């Protein structure tokens, strides 16, 4: 019953921004730790950012902190991530995560490709 | 940082055949508060995203037949499929989540051999 549907993907010139969202429905929301990970093609996923439930708090791999703003809205039921400062690297698929409070990650949306090229 | 590294890369098997995969940490994720590892497995099936197999090492999440099982403390794990079913071809993952950054391993593919 958990469904999160990831937008906003697309395509961003070297050094633009992008905001992806993911939508959460079928369990509580707001009590629920969530998660950014990315996996670019052939490769395995790669943590990006934390928020945790209620209110929040947050962390970042040290190769997105201070380009990337993970942040939600309990009552919108909504997750998002604000990308600035993007580069070719960060090109993969990213998709929104629930973790259980120990830190595993239960439920996975179905991704949003970026595309980062000149 | 703590580094997963996973072996083989790949692995052809056939239907109904026992396959393992294996998962090193360079540190221990055993937690001695608890006594758990913080040490999980996915399934990513073509096209899909990864779904959550086994977690605290053994445990088998809802959903996922007694077939899968999960083995190891420390930093060596183990993942066994004892009967290979045609739905089982898939890249596999082990993730920490004992401390952050929660890392994975680069994958294991299990392919179907004829």
């Amino acid at each position: 019953e958990v469904q999160l549907v990831e937008s906003g993907g697309g395509l961003v010139l070297p050094g633009g921004s992008l905001k992806l969202s993911c939508a959460a429905s079928g369990f509580n929301f707001g009590s629920s730790d969530m998660n950014w990970v990315r996996q670019a093609a052939g490769k395995g996923p790669e943590w990006v950012a934390s928020i945790e439930r209620g209110a929040g708090g947050t962390d970042y791999a040290d190769s997105v902190q201070g380009r990337f703003t993970v942040s939600r809205d309990n009552a919108k039921s909504t997750l998002w991530l604000q990308m600035n400062s993007l580069k070719a690297e960060d090109t993969a698929v990213y998709y929104c995560v629930v973790s259980d409070n120990s830190g595993y990650y239960k439920y996975w949306g179905q991704g949003t490709q970026v595309t980062v090229s000149s | 940082d703590i580094v997963m590294t996973q072996s083989p890369d790949s692995l052809a098997v056939s239907l109904g055949e026992r396959a393992t995969i294996n998962c090193k940490s360079s540190q221990s994720v055993l937690y001695s508060s608890n006594n758990r590892n913080y040490l999980a497995w996915y399934q990513q099936k073509l096209g899909q995203p990864p779904k959550l197999l086994i977690y605290w090492a053994s445990t088998r999440e809802s959903g996922v037949p007694d077939r899968f099982s999960g083995s190891g403390s420390g930093t060596d794990f183990t993942l066994t499929i004892s009967s290979l079913q045609a739905e089982d071809v898939a890249v596999y993952y082990c993730h920490q989540y004992y401390s952050h950054p929660q890392t994975f391993g680069q994958g294991t593919k299990l392919e179907l051999k004829r």
